């Protein structure tokens, strides 16, 4: 499922960025672990 | 027939989804009912 | 299931949000002032 599921977690995305700018621990309750897994995947890449 | 059967059941499906809508913003509010059923 | 995303930070549509979604001690610590206690009383006596 894509057409709104991809705003979605695109924002989850930006989040994580800002808290890891903030150095405020991400963690969104319910978030599934794989997608999580991916998400701080291109947080730390970018970080870098 | 089943011009009118098509019909017939677009608006029950039509009408029975309006009373569902019927029951600060609009969406501000269908927002925090999403983040209800979320919960 | 993906949750809804609310920021901290941006607000874009202006939506009032729920507040709440809007917002042990090391053992080597009571070493250090137990012997600095026992050193300011040997200085007292």
């Amino acid at each position: 499922i894509r057409q709104k599921k991809a705003r979605t977690i695109l924002q989850h995305l930006s989040e994580a960025w800002r808290c890891w700018k903030a150095n405020i621990p991400w963690d969104v309750p319910g978030m599934p672990a794989p997608i999580k897994k991916i998400i701080e995947r291109y947080i730390k890449s970018k970080a870098d | 027939k089943l011009a009118v059967s098509l019909q017939s059941e677009s608006k029950k499906r039509y009408e029975a989804r309006k009373r569902q809508m019927q029951n600060i913003n609009d969406k501000n509010k269908q927002f925090n009912e999403k983040l209800s059923r979320e919960s | 299931k993906i949750p809804a995303a609310v920021s901290n930070w941006k607000n874009p549509n202006g939506y009032t949000v729920a507040l709440e979604r809007r917002v042990t001690i090391n053992d080597g610590f009571m070493k250090l002032s137990e012997a600095l206690e026992n050193a300011d009383k040997k200085a007292r006596q």
